[PDB]
C-alpha cells in the first residue's frame, strides 16, 4: 500500500483546501584578499515556491 | 389569521470554514430570513394579496 | 424638522440558487473537464466510468444532451471574473431533481408546465434548438441586469 | 524569485460594512 | 483491493423507494432479478410477485438482506411464500446476459428470465465479479 511504504506526516489543518512550500538557494563566492582592502565580494539568497490541492 | 415560513441550508465544510475563518455563514441565513418575514409582514399590511382576500 | 423612516427590499434570488426545499437530488461524485462552468448553467456528460464511478461534465454544446444544472456553494467553486465559476478539474455540484433558479437571455415571461429549450451556450431561451424535458415552474426575476428563471428538473 | 511572498505583509481590516435593508 | 459489486446491491444513496409488504405468490425467485405482480389484493393490501415472464411489465428488482432470506447456496434466493424486498425506485445492480456496455441514458430490455439482454436506463456501471456481468440500472416509478 502507499500508506505503508511512503512517509506519513502531519502538518496541515483540515480546513485548508489549498498549501504551498518553498525552497531556498545561495549564490556567492569568496577571495583571497590583503590587509587595506575594500572590494570585498558579497553573497545573497533567494527562494521558490510550489503548491499543492 | 395566515402563518408564514421559509427555511436555508447549510453543509459541513461550510461549517468548518466559518469556524476556521472567524466568519460563520449560518448567522448571516438566519438574519437573512429574519429580515424575509418581517419584509412580508410590512408588504402585507402596506400592499395586500389578492388571491388570499 | 420632521422625522422620516426609509424602507428597501431584498432581492429574490441569485443565479444557480436552489429555489425550495422540495424533494430533490443532488449528483456531487462529477468532475469537470475542459473549461469552466458557469454556475446556473447546463451542464452534459462526455464520459461516465464504467468502474471507478466518477461522471465526466462539461459546458452544454449544440446537439447533445443536458443532464443538470450546476448550483451555488461557498466552498466547492473559485471566484473569477467577478463571479463564481465550476474551475477545470474540481468537483461540481450538479442538480438532477427539483426546482432551481436558472440563467436566461429571453424577453417574455414563460407559461407554467410548458416545455424548456435551452440555447447553444447552455442558458435558457425560448426559442433554442435544444429540447429538454424539463417544465417551467413560474418563477420569473431580474436580479440587477441579470435575468433569471424558476425550472423544474426531471430525473433523466 | 525572493524570500517573502505578498500574503506574509498583508493585513485584513477586523471590521466589516453590511448593507443595510431597513424593515419599515 | 475489493470486488466492486454484487447483484441486487443498490448502487447509491439517491431518491430510492423499497417495497416491504410482499410476498413470493409461486417458484423461486433470484436476488437482482425483476419481478412483476401477479396479484394485488384490494383490502388486505399485499402483492404478489413472481419471476418475469413473457411479454409482461416488470415491476421492480429484488434485494439483498441478510435477515430475511437464508440459503444453503453461494448465492441468495427467495423461497415461495416468503415476505420479498422490491425496490421499485433508484439505482441498483442487476443480472445481464450482454457482452458489451451500452450507451449512456439508453433504454434497456429485459429478456424472459429477468435478465438483460440487448422505462428502465441504462447508469452507468459495467462490471465484472466471478462471470456474472453486472449491470447499473435506474429505476423509476410510473
Amino acid at each position: 500500500s502507499a500508506l505503508r511504504v511512503f512517509p506519513v506526516t502531519t502538518e496541515l489543518s483540515p480546513t485548508d483546501k489549498t498549501f504551498e512550500y518553498m525552497t531556498f538557494d545561495k549564490v556567492g563566492t569568496a577571495q583571497i584578499i590583503a590587509d587595506y582592502t575594500d572590494d570585498l565580494p558579497l553573497v545573497d539568497a533567494l527562494g521558490t515556491s510550489e503548491f499543492g490541492k | 389569521v395566515f402563518r408564514l415560513g421559509n427555511a436555508y441550508l447549510i453543509s459541513i465544510d461550510e461549517i468548518k470554514a466559518g469556524q476556521a475563518t472567524g466568519r460563520p455563514l449560518s448567522t448571516r441565513k438566519a438574519s437573512a430570513c429574519q429580515l424575509a418575514h418581517d419584509q412580508l409582514v410590512n408588504r402585507l399590511v402596506f400592499k395586500g394579496s389578492a388571491p388570499h382576500k | 424638522q420632521i422625522n422620516a423612516s426609509y424602507q428597501r427590499d431584498m432581492a429574490i434570488a441569485l443565479p444557480g440558487m436552489v429555489a425550495d426545499t422540495s424533494k430533490y437530488n443532488i449528483d456531487g461524485a462529477c468532475v469537470v473537464n475542459e473549461g469552466d462552468v458557469l454556475v446556473g448553467a447546463a451542464v452534459q456528460v462526455v464520459q461516465a466510468q464504467a468502474v471507478d464511478g466518477h461522471k465526466l461534465v462539461k459546458a452544454l454544446t449544440t446537439g447533445t444532451t443536458p443532464y443538470g444544472v450546476a448550483i451555488r456553494s461557498h466552498w466547492q467553486t473559485v471566484n473569477a471574473q467577478n463571479q463564481m465559476i465550476y474551475e477545470d478539474g474540481g468537483a461540481i455540484n450538479v442538480m438532477t431533481s427539483g426546482r432551481v433558479w436558472m440563467l436566461s437571455k429571453s424577453t417574455e415571461a414563460p407559461t407554467f408546465g410548458s416545455a424548456v429549450k435551452l440555447d447553444v451556450d447552455g442558458q435558457e431561451k425560448s426559442d433554442g434548438t435544444i429540447e429538454t424535458t424539463w417544465t417551467y415552474a413560474g418563477g420569473w426575476t431580474k436580479y440587477k441586469d441579470i435575468q433569471l428563471v424558476e425550472v423544474q428538473l426531471h430525473q433523466l | 524569485m525572493g524570500i517573502w511572498t505578498a500574503q506574509e505583509l498583508h493585513r485584513i481590516k477586523s471590521q466589516s460594512y453590511e448593507e443595510d435593508y431597513p424593515v419599515g
